[PDB]
């Protein structure tokens, strides 16, 4: 929040305006999923795939 | 618990009901229930009480 | 909820209140008393003056 | 006449028991 | 090297602010408990004037 | 040494912050609810005597 | 709804008598009118009711109890 | 005839118990 002051010779602030409390927010949102997908046949795993890690 | 009454039943008598625990009345007055034609349907008892 | 005290003078008690107005930013004080008189019998008093 | 509901009495009993229960070899037994 | 006392004082002030900032709710609860247990009118504090 | 000698009732260290507890903290809610129950009972009892 | 209520309140001017079917239609229209304008006040808390210790209140925020009305104090008119 | 409502009796018993409860190694146990 932010405010403002007043200047009076004696402190009488009866007839002037007072600071109001206007509140604001910052809104964040989620994005889109990040997906990496692979596939391979069962025979390939047994005969033609090594060092999968 | 609070009693439930009708406006036409209790109107004009609220000053006696508002102070039944401070003063010590001999009785409490209340009217009857009437139809649109003026016939009497129910007694002077309150309709019910809240739970 | 007002700051108060009492004071004494010649056997009489006086109540003092101290308060303030915030917006005008002023401070004020008051002292209060309440008397009461009775007259029992008028035939037991009066005014006297010297005879000529 | 005025009446007392069961919920108020149950709350009275429960709180009165719970305050005492919460508020408290031989030395280890003491609070 | 903080030759002047006006240079030594604000370091103390920042140190006090740093020490005061985290330990504020523990002492909060301690003061609340003491006031609740000992003040003769403290068990209803927070709503003393209500109606 | 610093001549301050601290005394604690019960002390723990949970999340980088020292925490302490005495003997009155744990029973505040039942007491402040019992008081309200008693007050509400008294008001209702006094409302309608007979 | 408005038309049927007006017909009910104005039919006596020409010295006729409404029929039960018209009465039922008027009642149904009035019920449809009243359905759309409900209130359901949904009563609040009391005001001295304690709020839980699990809500984690603070000193300068007060709210040890649900908010309620607060007295007016004046030092010039001795109401007391 | 007259009757005694439940709330008054409940308050009577409750306050009678609370007075005695509030108003009070053997030496340490004394008030």
């Amino acid at each position: 929040h932010q405010f403002s002051s007043l200047r009076t010779p004696t402190g009488d602030i009866s007839g002037q305006n007072k600071n109001n409390l206007i509140s604001g927010k910052a809104t964040g949102r989620v994005g889109n999923y990040i997906t990496v997908a692979v596939e391979y046949q069962q025979l390939e795993e047994a005969i033609k795939l090594n060092q999968l890690e | 618990q609070i009693p439930i009454v009708g406006m036409e039943q209790i109107r004009g008598l609220e000053k006696h009901w508002e102070a039944r625990n401070k003063k010590r009345p001999a009785f409490l007055p209340l009217r009857e229930v009437r139809d649109k034609s003026g016939n009497i349907i129910a007694g002077a008892t309150p309709a019910g009480y809240t739970q | 909820s007002i700051d108060s005290a009492v004071a004494t003078y010649e056997g009489f008690s006086i109540r003092v209140h101290k308060y303030a107005d915030g917006d005008a930013n002023v401070q004020k004080m008051r002292f209060d008393l309440l008397p009461a008189y009775v007259c029992f019998n008028p035939h037991m008093g009066g005014q006297f003056f010297g005879n000529p | 006449p005025a009446v007392m509901n069961q919920a108020l009495a149950a709350l009275l009993q429960q709180t009165s028991a719970d305050i005492q229960e919460v508020t408290g070899m031989n030395r280890a037994d003491m609070a | 090297m903080a030759e002047t006392l006006e240079k030594k004082h604000e370091r103390i002030m920042l140190r006090f602010d740093r020490a005061y900032s985290p330990q504020k709710e523990v002492r909060e609860k301690c003061i609340e408990a003491t006031r609740f247990a000992r003040v003769p009118g403290g068990q209803w504090e927070g709503a003393t004037a209500a109606g | 040494h610093i001549p301050l000698i601290p005394v604690y009732g019960k002390r723990w260290f949970i999340d980088d912050i020292e925490r302490v507890e005495g003997h009155i903290a744990k029973a505040m809610d039942p007491q402040r609810l019992y008081n309200l129950q008693v007050s509400m009972l008294a008001d209702t009892a006094a409302q309608d005597p007979g | 709804a408005v038309g049927y209520q007006l017909l009910l309140r104005m039919l006596s001017d020409y010295s006729l008598e409404p029929t039960p079917q018209v009465l039922s239609n008027a009642q149904r229209s009035y019920d449809a009118l009243m359905t759309d304008t409900l209130v359901v006040p949904s009563m609040r808390r009391r005001g001295d009711f304690p709020v839980g210790q699990g809500n984690k209140y603070d000193v300068f925020t007060s709210d040890r109890y649900y908010p309620g009305d607060l007295p007016l104090i004046d030092g010039d008119i001795p109401n007391a």
